[PDB]
């Protein structure tokens, strides 16, 4: 039972370990860009990223 | 508002120490969830022995 | 108050399991050979199958609690709306020097 919760644990681990490029560079862009702009641009310009 | 090639050389640096940062929890992460699932699949076949 | 110190208090669900883990994995150690009679591993894993269930559970009630958040963070949107076009009308005034 412990050690299911190990199982589950892992997986998600493997799963961002999975994702973190592409979520790295969609935070740097929101750090390095976004500022200047209002919600419509920031939120217009995160999803054509 | 500008974007100057300075800001693409920031960018690129962010998103250099931002990928180190986020693995390097990630990657620390996963190495316990490791010295741990063995010691279970272990004490679990031993027990199960 | 609720939302915030439960949810604040994620802590011991963190803390209280990311090292109490790090415990068992202790007694493990000390194990290989007599693993039935041992008392820490015997401890430290059903005091885990404890520590353990108030998270579980407790969030059952959290995402109902969220629940009561939104039901009322509805019944005050009207006013919350009128409050952000009343000052964007006070903005329009500032045509007049």
């Amino acid at each position: 039972s412990e050690r299911g919760r190990w199982e589950q644990q892992s997986e998600n681990f493997n799963t961002q370990m999975s994702t973190v490029v592409g979520d790295v560079v969609l935070a740097s862009a929101f750090l390095a860009y976004i500022g200047f702009f209002d919600q419509n641009f920031r939120t217009d310009l995160m999803r054509k990223w | 508002n500008y974007v100057t090639p300075r800001h693409y050389l920031d960018f690129i640096n962010q998103v250099v120490l931002l990928i180190n940062e986020k693995r390097d929890q990630l990657e620390e992460e996963q190495l316990h969830l490791n010295i741990g699932l063995k010691k279970l699949r272990d004490t679990e076949a031993q027990v199960k022995d | 108050k609720k939302r915030s110190d439960l949810l604040k208090i994620q802590g011991e669900f963190q803390v209280k399991l990311r090292i109490l883990e790090k415990s068992l994995l202790n007694a493990l150690s000390q194990a290989s050979g007599n693993i039935l009679d041992d008392d820490s591993v015997i401890s430290t894993l059903e005091t885990l199958k404890k520590e353990t269930t108030e998270i579980a559970l407790k969030v059952e009630e959290t995402e109902t609690v969220m629940q009561e958040i939104s039901e009322v963070s509805a019944l005050y949107n009207p006013m919350a709306l009128s409050c952000s076009r009343v000052y964007f009308a006070m903005e329009e005034l500032s045509q007049f020097h």
